[PDB]
DNA sequence: CACGTATGCTATAATGTGGCAGTCTGACGCGG
DNA sequence: TCCGCGTCAGACTCGTAGGATTATAGCATACGTGA
């Protein structure tokens, strides 16, 4: 995003800074739930071949 | 290329001729008189009728294809028992046989646990009666409400509706999540745990030690009556077959063995302790 | 302020005046279902729509037909209460008037033959409760609204489908509400194709041939014209200047007498404007330029009458010569350009194998029904029944509307069937997008995502039921006699009733209401789900849809969604957001005219919002003038920047509207990371109601709204004085001004007492009014389970210190004072339900006798004569609740048992032991018992005692109704008789039974006596028939499942106190498990001697970035500081004046406090009741982004004489010495989550085993073994622990011989391993041989 | 098998076998009756369809569906995939002498110890308590031993205390990514239902006490006990097998 | 015989079938 | 040989709760076991 968050957490975010934060956050969390399957499948393949 | 079983079959039946009255009579005269060709041409010509009456009895038990085959079997009985000399048309006569055979087949194969025609038809009149009752009683009908309408026993109605209880698949997963199903919950009740199995070992082995502890004639007469050490479970009067040969002295010696063993369970620490069990 | 607010005012640190109040939170559920049952006369809605859609239907023969008149819902035979106790669905019978009309075949349409009209019952539909739930089989269930792709049109394109070429292929998709999908798409060679329901691909022009379009007409549709005049000898061309653009001039371009461009010269802007202004129309051109231009229409030689050139055919020098000599000196060719106007349809006609309309219909028919011989009848029927039949195709109003707006039409509403115009227009727009004018939409945009509430889904299933029955009806109408056959003999209820019960039951969106918390309920009903029928799958869901969309602003919460696989798809609705009439989400905004910000509010849909520029709510207003600062922060086109003040079109209504309800309850949310806040709002929902409803000191303000709107609190319908308070009920006498002139005007609210929740929590209503108190309409009369004086109370605030402690707060682990356990404040109530079923078996009926083989008198002490435990009886694991005995068949008694039973005699009785006993380790008090007996089975003595209770209790309830209603009614007649002939004490002397004979003069007041007299008698007979109904229902023998003779339900109440392993959290997503309960002596204490309740680890803050918890702690301390100061002044008893001074100065602290609260209006007594409540701690509100600032909190701390740091000197309870530095101490509002260690602790040595695999079962409820999975196996493989592994594969699992032998070895001390083969392996082999693969073991 | 409520529940194979038998026997009938060939053919197609459905349902075309819509589980499906015999019941199993509970800190514990709930340990070591009860002569028989432990008699706690001494137990946390996801400890009996974990091995388990749970496993045999004490004990397994680095590090 | 279970016959003419699926994805072979 | 259609995979433990639907005429003759 072209406009960054000028504020900090002690200062407190406004509606738009917080809304902008959300995207990255939720992408991160969704990555945890969904991508660990492919990582684990790699573990599984490795274990099976060795 | 069409590989649909249905489409291929319907294609083949399509290219076989519809008959008129005179033609049906000519063929059928020779068919009764034994003309392999005549019967086949009448069958093959009238397959299209079978399919038309096979598309009405759907979503009930078997698939369209299944009904199409049973329907065909009904049409064949119709060709075998057709009367050409009677002015009455073939299609009219065949309709009866095809509907009949299809209905009868959907009454024996439609249910995993085979229900006899009698039970099924009984149940059906209970059902149609329930529908008329619900049409005027707004709310669905009770067992007794149906029973009151037919002037019959409530237990009759109850047993029939119990039979209607339709099966659950063991493999059907529970909680929408395709995870664990009925099989993943359902125990083997018959197969006891090692806890119960080992309890019986301890029980049987404690009786061995008790048998080597009571008197020689008391554990002889006691064990062979109950069939513990003997081979067959005899009675007070039947212990006479061995060497006892007694009716009263078998009953005195049976109970004498039991009274000394009741004191053996009061001292070891059971009696009232193992009375709850 | 209101009367309930006079008792306790929350101090507000908000600064933005709230222009719009929080709407009813449970709007969606109630409006939608209201529209489903709402019988609309013209504009069909819900049921009405369903009937008009399917009906009227006719027979296959066409002679007989069924037409629909009208429907009615019967009133429910059992009310919500009786349904919940009995376990039946709360529903109304659907009775429908239907007219069987028959036509004569001899007359043309002889409608006057047989008309049979009557009212048919077909199914009961579940009714929605007052609070937007349904009661299904005695359990409250909520249907979650759905979010799906809107019907209409959609332009999309895989950005580089073939990764080798990387060429963008554009596609169109027409999505109807019901019918086949119609897809248009480009290929790499730029050929337009059409596919139906993604079937095999067809040239796009083939569909136009099915609509009867000749080649000439198709070109006339998609292409423009280039005209060629052939004059004298030279060729001439009709020119449009702005065609020859970005091109190379291939020949010498000249007109009348001026040469513009030479051969091989680039035609720029300048040349074009030159040519246009010169007014050039015709230009002479070379004949060789034509080779390659495509002719548009047909041309024939008028002389021969044969084709010179067919349409869409490339022109040559020879064709042109022959055309000239025939007599055609004008030639329409296609306008076509590689770049701007792409020749797509032209190339697609060359790929089109079809010629005429029939050829096209055949090819379409052959696609969808491949191989099957085509007929013309079949082809026409199939194509018309695809997108041109009322029956099988319907865009709906939403679909036609979105379709027309996407095609830039003017007309919103129209036909649900596709017209020829529609299809062509879509193809045209797809082609425009390929050309480069226009853009593709995106699916995540809320302008393309529609919300489908309950009523629409109920409507859909109800249509399906009608369609299934319609099949049966047409089939029976065909063979049916016309005269004997009644309409209701053809209709079946089973299919409709089955479709609807299958929706409210089998459906993913219909689930057990999450009711462990008022907030849990209210958030659950405001849930949106992208899943379930007609939706996406967890497996099928990418990441695009999941992530926060710019359109989500003010409509959907960015901060509320499960951190599971359901992460993107489940979402809570924003606060002020609402459902558009067509189903799109919309948000309120304040209209700004000429910079002046009007109080007129406008709800903008996702699509409308993009078009205006919206200022943020944080903009400083110039006191109803305009924006103070000349630059204002605004957003439009989904992106944010600075704007001038007069440029601003709109502004955010509230600071809160971006967030959902759950998140709005988080104070200082502004200082919390969105991730932690998500977890916080999700865990607040899992907060179990404690025994004592404790208000939160540090609130937001939404607390009141949530508590009241959830409806778990009893609120006053009408204001007045409370006539009678009770634990069980509340009677309020209404004021004269609100009180209707008909009835007595006394409202009676019966309060719901200790009842079971779906999470086995305890639902109890406590009265919060005093006897004889004046009450305003819409005040809280009684608090629900987690509410305090009308505010939401989900847990309990307490004294917290952030500091490490001996590792007992290691990773979020929590150290709690014994004081908290002792005060029983975190203690919770769980109501569990145990049932005992007496079934009829093959051997005979099971009995509910207390007579059970092998039971101690100790056990039978608590069972009555019937064999049911007494009410009030405390029970613990293994105690019998309901005695039950089952007939046992023959069993081969082992020779040992033959011997043993011969020793003891004690012949084991024919009856076994199936008694319901207390689950092991649960212990509680029996608070209630319910007995269901079949109609005809001899009732238990206990069932009879319970019926005595219900009957006499019922009689008392109805008696008190008629008594309070008669007293209230005559109290009015007494006042009416005074207006006219006042004899107050003289009229009351002789009896009140002989009163209504006394009249007045013939006035309106004489007519008032007549009204009160008619209603008194109305109530008199009404009381008779009500009591008869009650008595019938109490006598009514219950219809249970087949096989089941009677069922006994015991309700236990268990008191669970907090202990190590219980899960606790704040509202900032700060989790923890209790590690240790410390003695109060050991707890860190301050200089004053007051010990902390909880010690939390500060190492769980900087990493987490949830600083909300710290601000909450500082402010919570400040709140409690003011509370301690008021508490000190009340202990001293200074006087009303002094308390008033301190309290006014306190409420009006903040720099720009919005809420003013003047104590001069408050009477002295009102002040005392307020201070009395504020002594526990002064309640403060921090609105979400409009919260308290650090400055305000330090100022509040100074009013408390507490430090600015909010850190205090603390002393170690053990040593007495001080800690090395100040510790942050204050009040954090904390929650005990549903995750009790009591529910999670499990252990098993030996138990039941699975049926086929023979391995132990799963789950603690089935006494399950832990799964030792592949991953767990590998761990033992890494270690090299071979016997441990084998053990877990064999003696521990399947190996049947092994497990018993091993058990016996363990009891004999010898830990010997005696393994064999797992039975699962044996099964594997059998399964493989059942496949017909020979798999044998070759032995040694 | 019959459910309690008089209901029946059956495998899908039985529905599929019924299909095959009905069509096959109908084919025998049509052959006895000398039926015309097109009918014979349709029955042979039907037989192939039903056999194909029985062996591997969703392989050739549309899998044959139940009334639920869901495709019937065929033979091949019981060997095939995660739900199949290999992955689910054979390379990984449900296991006896296994428990699970919430975990919480035990800072007082030494590296080789773990807090084990009394009620949990009483049930996991059931047969060892019965065997010791018969050696003390406290229990006359196994039924008496069982009832003595149900009553939770004071002498039973003293016996339980005796058995768990020097007996290692396995703690496991999901997910088990490396071998240290399972470690052995000497158990320490505690009143209270949560497991107490040693802080320093929180690293290997990736365990944080925000409501994490763990599984408990009892090594039964002398061999299994020694495997646990020697190979799997937490004191014995400090260094990561991945890098030569100590995994047990203060945090 | 009865009770439970089964097979059987009926005659206006009637003669080719048709409720969901929602589109997932990056990879690796296999006929035209 | 390349496009296109097909087949194959897609982390580990815990949890919750039970459960759905339809309908097959009416009557005469035939076959096998207990009283
Ligand atoms: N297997 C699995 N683990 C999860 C899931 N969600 C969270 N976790 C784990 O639970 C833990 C929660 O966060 P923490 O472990 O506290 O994170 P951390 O590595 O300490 O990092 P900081 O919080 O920044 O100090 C992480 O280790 C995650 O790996 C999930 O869906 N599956
Ligand atoms: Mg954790």
């Amino acid at each position: 995003i072209e406009t960054p968050i000028t504020a900090n957490f002690r200062e407190g975010l406004n509606v738009l800074q917080y809304f902008i934060s959300t995207h990255g956050a939720r992408k991160g969390l969704a990555d945890t739930a969904l991508k660990t399957a492919n990582s684990g499948y790699l573990t599984r393949r490795l274990v099976d071949v060795a | 290329r069409v590989l649909d079983a249905t489409q291929l079959y319907l294609g083949e039946i399509g290219y076989s001729p519809l008959l008129t009255a005179e033609e049906e009579v000519y063929f059928a005269r020779r068919a009764l008189r034994g003309d392999v060709a005549s019967r086949r041409r009448m069958i093959e010509s009238n397959l299209r009728l079978v399919v038309k009456i096979a598309r009405r009895y759907g979503n009930r038990g078997l698939a369209l294809l299944d009904l199409i085959e049973e329907g065909n079997l009904g049409l064949i009985r119709a060709v075998e028992k057709f009367d050409p000399e009677r002015g009455f048309r073939f299609s009219t006569y065949a309709t009866w046989w095809i509907r009949q055979t299809i209905e009868r087949a959907i009454m024996n194969q439609t249910r995993t646990i085979r229900l006899p025609i009698h039970i099924v038809k009984e149940l059906n009149v209970y059902l149609r009666t329930a529908r008329e009752l619900s049409h005027k009683l707004d709310h669905e009908p009770s067992a007794e409400e149906i029973a009151e309408q037919l002037d019959k026993p409530v237990d009759d109605v109850s047993r029939m509706l119990r039979l209607n209880e339709r099966i659950t698949s063991v493999d059907t997963p529970l909680g929408g999540d395709s995870e664990k199903a009925l099989l993943d919950i359902l125990a083997d009740e018959k197969e006891n745990g090692p806890e119960d199995t080992t309890q019986d070992d301890d029980m049987k082995q404690s009786i061995v030690k008790w048998l080597f502890e009571l008197n020689a004639k008391q554990r002889e007469v006691l064990a062979r009556r109950f069939g513990l050490l003997g081979y067959e479970a005899a009675t007070l009067e039947d212990v006479g077959r061995e060497i006892g040969l007694t009716r009263e002295r078998v009953r005195q010696i049976q109970v004498e063995g039991l009274r000394r063993l009741r004191e053996i369970l009061q001292t070891q620490g059971l009696n009232i302790e193992a009375l709850f069990l | 302020y209101s009367y309930t607010e006079k008792k306790r005012i929350r101090k507000d640190f908000g600064k933005r005046p709230q222009v719009l109040d929080v709407p009813y939170l449970l709007s969606i559920q109630l409006d939608s279902f209201q529209k489903f049952i709402e019988q609309d006369p013209e504009g069909q809605y819900g049921l009405e729509a369903a009937f008009r859609s399917v009906f009227p239907i006719q027979s296959y023969s066409g002679n007989s037909e069924l037409q629909y008149v009208s429907y009615r819902l019967g009133e429910p035979v059992f009310d919500v209460q009786e349904c919940q106790i009995r376990g039946v669905t709360y529903s109304a019978p659907l009775r429908v008037k239907l007219r069987l009309v028959i036509y004569e075949r001899e007359a043309p349409e002889g409608t006057v033959k047989d008309i049979k009209e009557q009212e048919v019952y077909m199914g009961e539909i579940p009714l929605m409760t007052d609070n937007g739930t349904f009661v299904i089989n005695g359990t409250e269930r909520v249907i979650v609204s759905q979010l799906h792709r809107s019907p209409g049109v959609f332009f999309d394109s895989d950005k580089g489908k073939t990764h080798s070429s990387g060429k963008v292929l554009y596609n169109a998709r027409i999505i109807p509400y019901r019918g086949s999908w119609l897809d248009f798409e480009f290929d790499p060679k730029d050929n337009l194709f059409v596919r139906i329901d993604r079937r095999r691909k067809l040239p796009a022009t083939i569909i136009l041939r099915a609509l009867n379009y000749t080649t000439e007409q198709i070109l006339d549709l998609f292409f423009e014209k280039v005209i060629f005049e052939i004059r004298d000898n030279k060729l001439q061309m009709e020119l449009v200047p702005e065609r020859l653009r970005g091109e190379t001039a291939s020949f010498d371009i000249e007109a009348n007498g001026k040469v513009y461009v030479e051969k091989g010269r680039r035609i720029t802007a300048r040349h074009i404007r030159q040519l246009e202004k010169d007014d050039v129309k015709l230009i002479e051109v070379p004949v060789e330029y034509i080779a390659g231009k495509v002719v548009a229409k047909d041309y024939i030689d008028e002389s021969t009458g044969e084709l010179i050139c067919a349409a869409n055919m490339e022109l040559s020098l020879d064709l042109l010569a022959k055309l000239s000599q025939s007599g055609h000196k004008r030639i329409e060719t296609l306008f076509t350009n590689d770049l701007d106007h792409g020749p797509y349809i032209s190339e697609t006609l060359r790929v089109d194998p079809t010629n005429d309309r029939l050829s096209a219909l055949v090819e379409i028919y052959r696609m969808m029904r491949p191989g099957e011989p085509p007929t013309r009848e079949a082809a026409e029927s199939l194509f018309e029944n695809l997108f041109f039949s009322e029956d099988r195709y319907d865009l709906s109003a939403v679909g036609r509307m979105k379709f027309n707006r996407s095609l830039l039409r003017e007309e919103i509403e129209g036909s649900g069937i596709l017209s020829k115009d529609d299809i062509i227009d879509v193809m045209k727009k797809l082609i425009d997008i390929r050309n480069g004018k226009g853009e593709v939409d995106d699916i995540d945009h809320l302008g393309n995502r529609r919300i489908r509430s309950v009523g629409e889904m109920a409507e859909n299933q109800f249509r399906v039921g009608l369609v299934r029955v319609e099949r049966a009806v047409k089939e029976r109408l065909s063979l049916g006699d016309l005269d004997t056959l009644m309409p209701q003999d053809m209709i079946n209820a089973k299919p409709i009733s089955a479709a609807v019960k299958e929706f409210f039951g089998s459906s993913q969106l219909s689930q057990f209401m999450d009711q462990n918390n008022p907030l849990s309920e209210i958030t659950h009903k405001r849930r949106i789900s992208a899943l379930g029928p007609g939706g996406l799958t967890r497996e099928r869901a990418g990441f695009e849809v999941r992530d926060v969309h710019p359109t989500h602003y003010g409509r959907v919460c960015p901060i509320e969604t499960p951190e599971g696989p359901n992460i993107g798809l489940i979402n809570s609705l924003s606060v002020y957001a609402q459902t558009n009439e067509y189903g799109f989400l919309e948000t309120p905004y304040r209209k700004v005219t000429d910079g002046v910000v009007t109080d007129e509010i406008h709800y903008l849909s996702a699509i409308e919002e993009g078009n205006y520029v919206i200022a943020q709510a944080n903009s400083n207003l110039d006191e109803e003038g305009h924006f103070v600062e000349d630059l204002v922060t605004c957003r439009s086109k989904g992106e944010s920047s600075l704007f001038s003040r007069d440029q601003v079109d709109y502004m955010d209504v509230s600071t809160q509207q971006v967030v959902s309800v759950g998140a709005s309850l988080i104070p200082f949310l502004e200082h919390d990371d969105a991730n932690r806040a998500l977890m916080g709002a999700n865990m607040q929902r899992q907060a179990v109601p404690t025994l004592r409803a404790d208000k939160p000191l540090v609130g937001t303000g939404m607390e009141r709204a949530v508590a009241v709107d959830s409806g778990v609190t009893a609120v006053a319908k009408r204001g007045g004085v409370v006539q009678y308070v009770d634990a069980s009920r509340i009677v309020i006498k209404v004021n004269e001004d609100e009180m209707y002139p008909g009835e007595a005007g006394i409202d009676i609210y019966n309060l719901t007492k200790y009842t079971r929740s779906n999470q086995n929590t305890c639902i109890n209503q406590m009265p919060c009014v005093s006897l004889g108190e004046p009450v305003e309409r819409g005040d809280v009369l009684a608090d629900g389970p987690s509410t305090d004086l009308g505010e939401l109370a989900l847990g309990q605030n307490m004294r917290v210190a952030f500091m490490p402690w001996n590792g007992y707060n290691f990773e979020d682990s929590i150290l709690v004072s014994e004081r908290v356990v002792q005060e029983d404040r975190f203690t919770t109530i769980h109501i569990q339900e145990l049932a005992c079923v007496s079934r009829d078996t093959k051997l005979g009926p099971e009995e509910i006798t207390a007579d059970i083989p092998n039971v101690g008198e100790a056990a039978l002490s608590k069972l009555d004569e019937s064999g049911i435990v007494y009410i009030g009886a405390e029970v613990t694991g293994g105690d019998i609740l309901v005695g039950k005995v089952t007939p046992k068949g023959e069993t081969q008694l082992t020779p040992e048992e033959k011997l043993l039973r011969a020793i003891f005699g004690e012949k084991a009785s024919d009856v076994k032991d199936s008694s319901l006993r207390v689950p092991n380790g649960v212990s509680g008090t029996v608070i209630d018992v319910q007995v269901f007996t079949r109609d005809g089975v001899e009732k238990d003595k206990r069932a009879l005692e319970i019926e005595e209770m219900q009957l006499k209790q019922a009689k008392k309830d109805l008696s008190e109704e008629l008594q309070i209603l008669e007293a209230g009614l005559f109290s009015r007649i007494r006042a009416v008789l005074v207006a006219g002939g006042v004899e107050a004490e003289k009229l009351d002397k002789l009896p009140r039974d002989r009163w209504l004979e006394l009249g007045l003069t013939d006035e309106e007041k004489q007519n008032q006596l007549e009204q009160l007299a008619e209603q008194y008698d109305e109530l008199k007979h009404e009381f008779e028939k009500k009591l008869e109904a009650k008595r019938r229902k109490i006598t009514q023998g219950d219809d249970l499942a087949p096989g089941v003779l009677k069922i006994v339900k015991v309700y236990l109440a268990v008191k669970r106190r907090i202990q190590p392993g219980d899960k606790m959290a704040g509202r900032h997503g700060n989790k923890g498990v209790i590690s240790k309960i410390n003695p109060i002596e050991d707890m860190p204490y301050d200089e004053n001697g007051t010990p902390v309740d909880i010690v939390l680890n500060p190492l769980g803050v900087p990493s987490r970035m949830n600083i909300g918890q710290i601000l909450e702690t500082h402010l919570g301390m400040a709140a409690k500081g003011i509370g301690d100061k008021i508490n000190a002044m009340l202990k001293q008893q200074q006087e009303v004046a002094k308390l008033r001074e301190f309290i006014q100065r306190a409420y009006d602290l903040g720099a720009d406090v919005r809420q003013k609260v003047d104590l001069s209006t408050f009477s002295d007594e009102e002040v005392m009741r307020l201070a009395e409540n504020l002594r526990k701690g002064m309640p403060i509100a921090t609105p979400v982004f409009d919260g308290a600032k650090e400055a305000e909190i330090k100022e509040l701390l100074k009013l408390g004489d507490l430090p600015t740091s909010g850190q205090i000197r603390l002393y170690d309870g053990r040593t007495g010495e001080q800690f090395e530095r100040p510790v942050t101490v204050g009040y954090m509002y904390m929650l005990k989550l549903n995750h009790l260690v009591d529910d999670k602790m499990h252990a098993r040595s030996t138990g039941s085993y699975s049926l086929v695999t023979q391995q132990p079962l799963g789950g603690k409820a089935q006494f399950g073994g832990q799964r030792f999975g592949e991953m767990e196996v590998w761990a033992l493989e890494a270690y090299g622990a071979a016997y441990t592994l084998q053990e877990m594969l064999t003696v521990k699992s399947d190996d049947v011989n092994g497990r018993t032998k091993m058990y016996k070895n363990i009891v004999d001390g010898n830990h010997q391993m005696e393994p064999g083969m797992p039975e699962s392996f044996n099964v594997l082999l059998k399964e493989i041989r059942s496949l017909g693969i020979n798999i044998e073991l070759e032995d040694e | 098998v019959p459910l309690d409520g008089g209901r029946f529940a059956t495998s899908d194979l039985n529905d599929l076998y019924r299909r095959v038998i009905n069509r096959n026997n109908r084919l025998k009938r049509l052959l006895d009756l000398a039926a015309p060939d097109i009918i014979v053919r349709n029955e042979k197609r039907m037989l192939q369809e039903a056999v194909d459905a029985l062996l591997d349902n969703g392989r050739r075309g549309r899998a044959i569906t139940g009334s639920n819509k869901r495709p019937l589980k065929s033979l091949a499906d019981m060997i095939k995939g995660k739900q199949g015999r290999f992955r689910q019941n054979l390379l990984g199993k449900r296991v006896d002498y296994s428990g699970r509970s919430v975990i919480t800190v035990g800072p007082y514990l030494r590296l080789h110890q773990c807090g084990l709930p009394k009620k949990m340990a009483l049930e996991l070591f059931k047969p060892f308590i019965y065997g010791k009860l018969e050696l003390r002569g406290l229990a006359t028989t196994i039924k008496a031993a069982k009832k003595m432990v149900e009553r939770e008699e004071a002498v039973v706690w003293d016996i339980l205390d005796e058995v768990i001494r020097e007996h290692p137990v396995l703690l496991n946390r999901a997910p088990t990514l490396h071998r240290l996801g399972i470690q052995a400890f000497e158990p320490v009996l505690i009143e209270g239902k949560a497991i107490q974990l040693h802080p320093l091995v929180c690293a290997a388990y990736n365990a944080d006490f925000d409501g994490d749970q763990m599984a408990v496993h009892v090594p039964l045999t002398l061999e299994a006990q020694l495997e646990a004490r020697a190979l799997m004990m937490s004191t014995n397994n400090i260094l990561s097998p991945a890098n030569g680095e100590p995994i047990i590090v203060p945090s």
